[PDB]
RNA sequence: UUGCCGUUGCUAUGGC
């Protein structure tokens, strides 16, 4: 019923900003709503992470139809202040994409969050 | 700056002294020798040089301790 | 809109910067069930800043 | 380690051909190496098995062994079970050595860039350098990955060459 | 006349000041070696005047100050000689600010009455980049990217910063002129806090390159370096003893290290609210761990960025008492600003009632040492202070103090007077963003400056 | 008491 949906509790938004703390480490972070319309139109993107108190929301909200027509999953996190500090840059980041690699050290954390999005969407 | 650590420190008045095992952080240096460590240690524990004596060396490998 | 020139060295920066601008604006426009015109004034504005600044 | 069964099986020699070029491996022996850990540890397994639930041998050195896999890494902590041990691949053995965690952390471009950096001692695990590729990395040990202070690529002075061609080019 | 006989004067003297002032000579006595023996040994906090306390706010031209380290001459009981570098500045009491201007100034804090005065000042820029790139050759005197953190030496002979350009510098306080200037030797060994082992001149700098490093001021050189976060170390806080603990920021994990020892001890919270919310029939999960200050040499208390101030026991490695949402929650969005619709009830919708709300952050935190009183801060616009049971095991807001405006980057605490009858200074800079970083939404009125507040304790 | 711009007194706080 709102737009922004689904939207992560409290113990999920933990884990996902966790995931992305790693990834922007390892350089498998694409940080920005522009950015991470172009890893879907690659097709190269795990899952897309939004921020739900983003001012207008409607500025990302092109993303799901994008996620749900290429079989992407997403979800959405409360802060977007968290969301930027845990992506490793100094100002607020309202989307973020972690791009597809097999080769990647964390893998195995990636598809752990992948199937809670999964079940909650 | 070399660094000078005691542990295990055990009083033996039976010989008249104290035993303890040294540990030397030496950074960027080879290491520190037996009659360095005998005046650091004289300094830091107030007693003569030639009541100092240190035996059983062993650098870690890669250096560094 | 680069071949009639629509958003249009410092010229080319603002044309990027309201390119973006104009991106912003649309998203609102398409999701939105009754759009208003509050967020398009206020990017405008934001706009404008830019444009006495270069 | 011990020789498999029947080692000129054309099947045999292609994947081990795969997993050489996939992890770098200088010799089979590598190979064959953690083939025997890894048939130790699941013949344990199975006969761990075979015993009756609820068997005070099969709980304690079940749980013992699960905890020993879950700590190097291979067994992941939502599988704390036996019957994924029966299920451990030689892949997992071999991703967990020093080589493949370089390689992956993107210290190095290339497995093989990663071996010459670990054989060269620019890698340290915490506060030792460790210059063994089959040095294999648990989990804590995984962040602590890292340039050895020593090395040029550590913030020391630059190596050999760098400082040589800086004063023939100085002179 | 031998030495001997100098202790010998200076001592009799001191015993008739004692004298004058008047059993009570004996109490007196063994509080002045209280400090020894590490046990809070400092119980006033019942004592403050929170609301009579003179507040004033001292604006600064500067952008974003982001730390603050104020010296205080301590009168050394074993030879009687007071820790002022010179005999100009006996009793003078300085404080030292930092900014990302790349501006290091000092101001005169003697007198609590009025207000700060500038006195010297340095400023760094794009002259100091150094051209090799090559981080032992990152020797240059003065600073040119974003300054982060500053101490003042505890016998008032040298002030040393670090920030992102990943060098330690140290100034000498009376001229501000570079002395020595220590690379941190790394490519990401950016230095986030710094901290002063008590009454000594070794150094404990904490880095982003995920390790703690030591140096000792006096030879100029370092001494070792320390291992096991996972995560970069934000904040670090030390004692006279060498027990320097930190926090590891989303590793959610405090590090008391055993520097004698050689050896550290791991303290993380584990609080989960599927569990609180269990044994309740709004909560948030903790994200990061950034202020820490060593209230003992046995307990230490930690912000998080959940708005959780914790209290801690080197003897549990759980918490023993956590106080949650201490700074309140963020206010609600505005529904105007949530999203374009022009219905207003389509707009209320976006807010998804109380979900999007988030508790304030602990930006800083200090304890006053051996005491049982402690600051918290954050940008909600008031100072908290605190006072922990005699028990040691639980504490409870003393007080708040409303002057401060903005984030608040770092609080200090400075003394004066007899030691019945002190008045505390408490000295804060104000910033209008958070010293890592420009993630927090501007906040309305902030001001950069440096914040004080003046308390007297009567009873 | 401020880099710049105001207000308020003979001191205090509003914006960038």
């Amino acid at each position: 019923n709102p737009k922004a949906f689904p939207l992560a509790d409290a113990a999920l938004t933990q884990q996902i900003l966790d995931v992305v703390q790693q990834a922007a480490n390892l350089r498998q972070l694409k940080k920005g709503a522009n950015e991470a319309t172009k890893t879907l139109n690659r097709g190269i993107s795990e899952f897309i992470i939004m921020a739900a108190d983003c001012e207008p929301i409607e500025i990302l909200l092109h993303l799901p139809l994008l996620c749900e027509d290429k079989n992407v999953p997403y979800v959405f996190v409360p802060s977007r202040v968290a969301l930027g500090r845990a992506c490793g840059v100094s100002r607020p980041v309202i989307a973020a994409s972690i791009t597809t690699n097999d080769a990647s050290a964390i893998k195995t954390q990636i598809y752990a969050v992948k199937d809670k999005i999964e079940t909650l969407l | 700056a070399v660094t000078i650590r005691t542990r295990k420190v055990i009083s033996n008045p039976l010989l008249a002294r104290k035993q303890f095992v040294v540990d030397v952080l030496h950074p960027n240096r080879a290491n520190v020798s037996k009659d360095e460590l005998r005046e650091k240690l004289a300094e830091v524990y107030k007693a003569e040089k030639d009541a100092v004596s240190v035996f059983g060396f062993r650098t870690q490998f890669g250096g560094g301790k | 809109g680069a071949e009639k020139a629509l958003f249009r060295k410092n010229k080319g920066r603002i044309s990027r910067y309201l390119a973006n601008k104009c991106s912003m604006a649309s998203r609102i426009d398409n999701y939105s069930e009754e759009p208003s015109n509050v967020f398009g004034s206020v990017l405008k504005k934001q706009v404008e800043q830019r444009l006495e600044f270069y | 380690y011990s020789t498999p069964k029947r080692p000129y099986e054309s099947s045999r020699l292609d994947a081990e051909l795969k997993l050489a070029g996939e992890f770098g491996l200088k010799n089979k022996k590598e190979i064959y190496r953690i083939s025997f850990q890894l048939s130790k540890i699941r013949r344990a397994a199975r006969d761990l098995l075979t015993r009756d639930e609820k068997d005070p041998k099969r709980l304690f050195e079940g749980n013992a062994l699960i905890r020993r896999l879950v700590r190097v890494g291979v067994l992941s902590e939502d599988k704390k079970k036996l019957d994924y041990v029966l299920a451990l691949k030689v892949e997992d053995f071999l991703e967990r050595r020093l080589q493949t965690q370089v390689y992956k952390l993107g210290l190095a471009k290339s497995v093989h860039h990663a071996r010459v950096l670990i054989t060269q001692r620019h890698i340290a695990v915490g506060k030792q350098i460790v210059n063994i590729p089959s040095f294999m990395v648990r989990l804590d040990s995984e962040k602590h990955i890292d340039f050895a202070p020593t090395s040029p690529f550590g913030g020391a002075r630059p190596g050999r060459v760098a400082r040589r061609n800086a004063a023939r080019k100085a002179e | 006349e031998n030495p001997a006989d100098k202790r010998r004067r200076l001592a009799k003297q001191y015993l008739e000041n004692l004298k004058s002032e008047a059993d009570i000579i004996a109490s007196r006595l063994k509080e002045d070696v209280a400090e020894q023996q590490g046990r809070v040994f400092r119980y006033f906090g019942d004592k403050l005047l929170i609301s009579e306390a003179k507040q004033s706010f001292t604006r600064v031209g500067e952008n974003n100050l982001t730390c603050i380290s104020c010296f205080q001459p301590v009168l050394n009981k074993y030879t009687f000689e007071e820790s002022s570098n010179g005999d100009k500045n006996k009793g003078r009491l300085f404080a030292y600010t930092v900014s990302k201007d790349l501006q290091l100034t000092k101001y005169d804090i003697t007198d609590f009455s009025k207000r700060p005065k500038k006195l010297k000042y340095a400023k760094g820029g794009a002259k100091y980049i150094p051209t090799s790139k090559h981080e032992y050759e990152n020797t240059t005197e003065g600073h040119y990217d974003e300054i982060l953190t500053v101490a003042a030496s505890p016998d008032g002979k040298y002030v040393v910063t670090g920030g992102r350009d990943r060098k330690l510098i140290v100034w000498s306080t009376e001229s501000l002129s570079p002395v020595k200037v220590i690379p941190t030797k790394d490519r990401r060994g950016e230095v986030l806090s710094l901290a002063f082992r008590k009454n000594s001149d070794q150094l404990y700098a904490s880095c982003a390159d995920f390790k703690i490093r030591t140096y000792s001021i006096n030879q100029f050189s370092q001494l070792e370096i320390l291992y096991g976060h996972h995560d970069i170390v934000e904040d670090i806080s030390a004692l006279a003893m060498e027990r320097c603990v930190t926090v590891g920021a989303r590793d959610r994990t405090a590090m008391l290290w055993k520097i004698p020892d050689e050896t550290r001890l791991t303290f993380r919270g584990g609080d989960e609210p599927q569990k609180l919310l269990r044994r309740w029939m709004l909560f948030f999960c903790e994200g990061s761990i950034d202020v820490v200050s060593m209230v003992d040499d046995f307990h230490f208390i930690t912000g998080s960025d959940n708005g959780n101030i914790c209290l801690w026991s080197l003897a549990k490695k759980k918490p023993i008492f956590t106080e949650r949402i201490a700074h309140g929650i963020l206010p609600e969005p505005s529904f105007n600003d949530i999203s374009g619709e022009t219905d207003e009830e389509l707009r209320k919708r976006q807010l998804q009632g109380k979900k999007l709300l988030q508790p304030f952050w602990i930006t800083s935190l200090y304890a006053i040492p051996y005491s049982n009183v402690f600051i918290s801060g954050s940008w909600s616009g008031s100072l908290k202070v605190w006072k922990i049971s005699d028990n040691l095991r639980s504490f409870e807001l003393l007080g708040e103090l409303s002057g401060a405006k903005g984030v608040v980057t770092k609080i200090q605490v400075v003394e004066s007077g007899k030691h019945g009858k002190e008045k505390f200074r408490i000295l804060a800079s104000i910033a209008k963003e958070h010293r890592l970083g420009r993630w927090i939404a501007n906040v309305s009125g902030a001001r950069n400056g440096i914040y004080s507040a003046v308390i007297d304790q009567t009873g």
